[PDB]
């Protein structure tokens, strides 16, 4: 169907080739007309304060506040989650958690803990809250006309929190503090040029949120006879100015309203922005009670450039080496972010023990972290043919382990034979080392013909092998991190179609020239270039264009300077046994295990190295290569679980009920296990004081 | 610690 109106404009076009919905390209369409005619957006604003500007506890309340704590949740860190919410719970106040929509492991999580507590509710409602989208506002208003209408909940303060937020003051210090100013709101500002700020933020850019992207669509105006403001979308708001803002009619509300439905970031600003020029401009605070770790160095680089059409920065994440910064006495402050257990849980303990003290000794778990990254109720086609393909291979890494534990003469009583798909997947880290995966998977023991569901604990084998230089590491992996300089693969998990990333280590000394160089598992060198490692670099990393599919096997990785040896390391390009979650067939696997179509991974060739770096091309080994490259079922099979056994190791196995084995111990009665005692994220009955703490 | 989220375009 055609426009309404002559599209024009270079954005809008873009928009509609980029869109991939039918509904999406006409939204779009409808928007652009309705702006065209200027019956979009409102040009000028009542403003209703009379002020000429902005306005700007260790004793015991008789009257204490009770507080609001809109959670809004996504991911899959469900255990730290978890140790928050042990952190800032008393039976006073309340808990309503938004769950994103495409979260569903971590909202059955969060289902057990609101069937629990009386105080504790989800949000029936659940929007896909993308960064930087426009819904993230939606969100926060739909929820507090839920909490007004909520008339058994009695609460004077709102407080929104994430999943990377933690308090860095005891409750009962929070408390006194908003008991004193309850008439007060806490929001911050931006702190610098105002121009500045709303150029940067897009403020004067039209955005329309659709199929989980945020479109830029063209220019707008700021409207007339406002002073507009912004900074932090973090904040605590009192229940006047909920109520003012939730149900007020007057001309301030309605239009800002209408600006903020199609605005980018609009939580940064929006809230700001009506109280300064409602009649509640007499009670801002400008300071929102946080510390956000900014690192603008790191955390500016236009990492959301495939979810909006616009440059954003994110915090980090803090270290154990920040936390004197809690400790602060300039200002009063009750929370922070970010936390990341899978990044630095150190920190998190060192903070949640200075609060609320430390554990009974003797308590388990402490310096562990469990992360599940699969759970069966999600399907497998939630997953890649490369995770099922490994995740199936690990399991019966497993159970080989178990047969060959039991020494005997007899019958063996732990050979098994495995059933079905595997039914959840963790992420196992010990004193913030990365310890590999938990399989839970579902098999037969062979001896009494009967079914058992086991735990299997998987362990990458060290690969890494070093004149003193700067070198400190090198890895290859895919999804690198640049704000927090890690591979968000963490098992380095790869199939023929994925395009490595290369990335090294450096200490500090004096600049240096390195050489890197790539081999396939049959000796063909892929690419050859130097790298500057400037005095000041600490990491670098680059991804080689190399054409497709890769060779499967073991590749190499080395670095040289002026050809004299450094290091090198080994990753594995596995071979896939599944076809869209399918059982791989010949014709498939042919295509997918020979190597690229072009004979060569690049242009240039580096034959004329082969000789030099002592890397001699075996001819059977090529052959037996492209014979490999024919196989399916029980021959591919054996193909894989030689390569899998030969880069991992099989830790250790348990069994989680009654089993036949002798020799394999109870899931939770083991250390490392998902069912092993985790008391620090484990959630019970409330005590006398109202803590769960 | 200066506030706001967005960049540039």
């Amino acid at each position: 169907q055609p426009p309404k109106c002559d599209i024009s404009g270079k954005e809008a076009i873009s928009a509609l080739s980029r869109a991939k919905s039918k509904h999406c390209r006409q939204e779009i369409g409808e928007t652009y007309c309705r702006h065209k005619l200027g019956l979009l957006m409102p040009e000028k604003v009542t403003r209703f304060c009379p002020l000429e500007g902005k306005a700007n506890v260790e004793y015991m309340p008789a009257n204490p506040v009770r507080i609001a704590f809109v959670l809004v949740v996504h991911g899959r860190a469900s255990r730290q989650l978890q140790r928050m919410f042990k952190a800032i719970y008393h039976k006073d106040h309340f808990y309503y958690i938004h769950v994103d929509k495409r979260s569903n492991y971590l909202h059955r999580q969060v289902l057990q803990v609101s069937r629990q507590y009386s105080n504790v509710r989800v949000t029936p409602w659940r929007m896909a809250t993308i960064w930087g989208g426009a819904s993230l506002l939606s969100t926060y208003l739909q929820s507090m006309r839920d909490l007004l209408e909520m008339t058994d909940w009695p609460w004077d303060f709102f407080i929104n929190l994430s999943a990377a937020d933690y308090p860095i003051r005891t409750n009962d210090q929070l408390v006194a503090f908003l008991s004193r100013y309850r008439d007060m709101n806490f929001l911050k500002s931006h702190g610098r040029d105002n121009a500045r700020f709303i150029r940067k933020q897009g403020l004067d850019r039209l955005f329309l949120e659709c199929d989980a992207h945020m479109w830029r669509l063209g220019d707008r105006r700021i409207p007339e006879g406002i002073a507009v403001d912004g900074g932090s979308d973090w904040f605590l708001l009192n229940r006047r100015f909920v109520e003012y803002v939730t149900f007020s009619t007057d001309d301030l509300v309605t239009k800002m309203k209408q600006f903020y439905s199609y605005t980018l970031l609009p939580a940064e600003s929006f809230f700001h922005t009506v109280l300064e020029n409602s009649p509640h401009c007499d009670t801002m605070v400008d300071n929102n009670l946080r510390i956000t770790n900014w690192n603008r160095k790191l955390g500016c680089k236009c990492q959301y450039k495939h979810i909006v059409d616009w440059c954003g920065c994110s915090p980090n994440d803090f270290k154990p080496q920040d936390f004197h910064r809690f400790q602060q006495t300039a200002r009063p402050t009750f929370f922070a972010r970010k936390f990341e257990a899978v990044v630095n849980q150190e920190i998190i303990g060192q903070l949640d023990y200075y609060l609320y003290g430390n554990y009974p000794a003797g308590t388990p778990g402490l310096r562990s972290y469990w992360e599940n990254v699969y759970d069966e109720p999600d399907g497998i086609h939630s997953l890649s043919d490369v995770t099922l393909t490994l995740y199936h291979s690990f399991a019966r890494l497993g159970l080989r382990r178990a047969e060959t534990s039991l020494h005997t003469d007899g019958e063996n009583s732990c050979r098994y034979y495995p059933m079905g798909h595997p039914a959840s997947v963790h992420l196992y880290f010990l004193a913030d080392r990365f310890q590999g995966f938990l399989i839970k998977h579902h098999a037969t023991n062979l001896a009494v013909s009967k079914l058992e569901t086991l735990e299997t604990w998987v362990m990458p084998k060290k690969v890494f092998k070093i004149d003193f230089g700067r070198l400190q590491f090198s890895e290859v992996g895919t999804d690198w991190d640049a704000k927090e300089r890690l591979f968000r693969n963490f098992g380095g998990l790869l199939g023929p179609m994925d395009e490595p990333v290369g990335m090294q280590k450096w200490g500090k000394g004096p600049n240096v020239t390195v050489t890197v160089i790539w081999v396939d598992p049959v000796n063909v060198i892929a690419a050859t270039y130097d790298i500057l490692i400037e005095s000041t670099a600490e990491f670098t990393h680059y991804k080689p264009p190399l054409n497709l599919p890769l060779r499967p096997g073991v590749w190499t990785v080395k670095i040289l300077h002026h050809w004299v040896p450094v290091a090198e390391t080994k990753f594995l390009v596995a071979p896939l046994t599944f076809s869209n979650r399918q059982p791989i067939k010949p014709e498939e696997a042919l295509k997918l295990h020979n190597g690229p179509l072009r004979n060569a991974y690049m242009e240039q060739s580096f034959q004329s190295l082969n000789p030099v770096l002592s890397l001699p091309i075996n001819p059977a080994q090529v052959e037996q290569a492209r014979r490999n490259a024919a196989s399916t079922g029980t021959a591919l099979e054996g193909w894989l679980d030689s390569l899998v056994g030969g880069m991992w190791t099989a830790m250790d196995i348990c069994a989680t009920g009654p089993t036949a084995c002798p020799v394999m111990q109870t899931c939770s009665q083991t250390a490392w296990s998902s069912f092993s005692p985790d008391p620090k994220s484990e959630l019970g009955a409330v005590k006398p004081d109202g803590r769960l703490r | 610690e200066e506030e706001g989220s967005g960049g540039p375009q």
